[PDB]
RNA sequence: AAGGUAAGUAUCGUUCCA
């Protein structure tokens, strides 16, 4: 089934890039499961330089968090959640905004 | 000195107490270890 | 939604080569003047 | 670039660094048939005599000495270490890595200001010296 | 996304590793 694709894609990217975070063993960046990463504390400078990833990372992350919504709505949708009316026009939103 | 070769047991680097740093994470290999 | 696809084929090459970089075991990553003398 | 001495394994280059207490060695990691290591290894050249007092420079080809390239993140095509008594002396540029020159200059001038900043900081005993030109800019306009 | 790391000296904990 497509949803079950799209539920494993998830968790294949959220993996991967957790352990892009965890390459250098620097556990004050946290990738969540919506793909947004913070920091589990007020970060020192030091280690804020020290953990900063160029523009092709966050790009990832954040086509990653495209296709995660756009998988989430397919899930609410499968779950009664939502209608297959409302299930299109939060596709729409997700694609136009 | 110049010009002879490397101990055999010596390390490579590290071995004058050297630290190393990691300015980025995306920069360099992993640590794999 | 098509256009996140083309978008989507456009980026591909270059987030699988940078992956590639980043997630190998082997790491790589104002000039005439200085060319021909 | 070939003419400054050369350094062809890992133990060569933790020698220079250690046969020395009161001068600086300044690397120039890099390939010396890259471009941008060949424009500033030509500088290296001018200036080589000039500091003969208080600078030392070796050269290392990452390829030829593959020790130092994940401990001192030798990924960019040229890298200039400054090292005083078995101690990498940090450097402050305007840009915001501070352990290296990941650029090849231009101006004979300049090198020798940094090399010179670098050893009347390192006499003190800091570890971090300042350099006197900010290089958060290119200063074209 | 950056161009915003002060460099240090201490005991203590942990862990891999020799």
């Amino acid at each position: 089934d497509w949803v079950e694709v799209g539920l494993q894609v998830c968790r294949q990217g959220y993996n991967m890039l957790n352990l892009l975070i965890h390459r250098k063993n620097l556990n004050y960046l946290h990738l969540d499961y919506n793909f947004n990463l913070k920091p589990v504390k007020t970060l020192t400078t030091k280690e804020r330089k020290k953990s900063r990833f160029g523009n092709a990372f966050h790009l990832c992350r954040e086509v990653l968090r495209l296709t995660k919504l756009v998988v989430d709505s397919h899930v609410q949708y499968r779950l009664g959640n939502v209608d297959a009316f409302q299930l299109a026009d939060g596709l729409q939103y997700i694609f136009a905004h | 000195f110049l010009g002879m070769p490397a101990p055999l047991g010596y390390v490579p680097g590290l071995g004058r107490g050297a630290t190393g740093f990691t300015t980025r994470s995306d920069i360099g290999p992993a640590r794999d270890a | 939604w098509r256009v996140w696809l083309f978008f989507m084929r456009g980026i591909t090459p270059l987030l699988e080569r940078w992956l590639g970089n980043l997630l190998a075991r082997q790491f790589e990553g104002q000039r005439v003047e200085s060319h021909f003398d | 670039s070939y003419m400054l001495p050369h350094l062809h394994n890992g133990w060569q280059v933790d020698q220079a660094i250690l046969s020395e207490e009161d001068r600086v060695v300044v690397i120039r990691f890099g390939h010396d048939w890259d471009p941008t290591c060949m424009k500033m290894d030509e500088v290296l050249y001018s200036i080589a005599e000039k500091v003969k007092n208080f600078a030392v420079i070796y050269l290392v080809d990452i390829t030829e000495v593959p020790d130092f390239n994940k401990m001192y993140e030798l990924y960019d095509p040229c890298t200039v270490m400054f090292f005083f008594r078995n101690k990498h002396i940090m450097i402050d540029l305007g840009t915001g890595n501070n352990n290296k020159i990941n650029w090849a200059m231009e101006d004979k001038q300049e090198m020798v200001d940094i090399i010179e900043t670098v050893y009347r900081g390192a006499r003190k005993g800091r570890g971090l010296v300042v350099s006197p030109k900010d290089y958060s800019t290119k200063y074209r306009y």
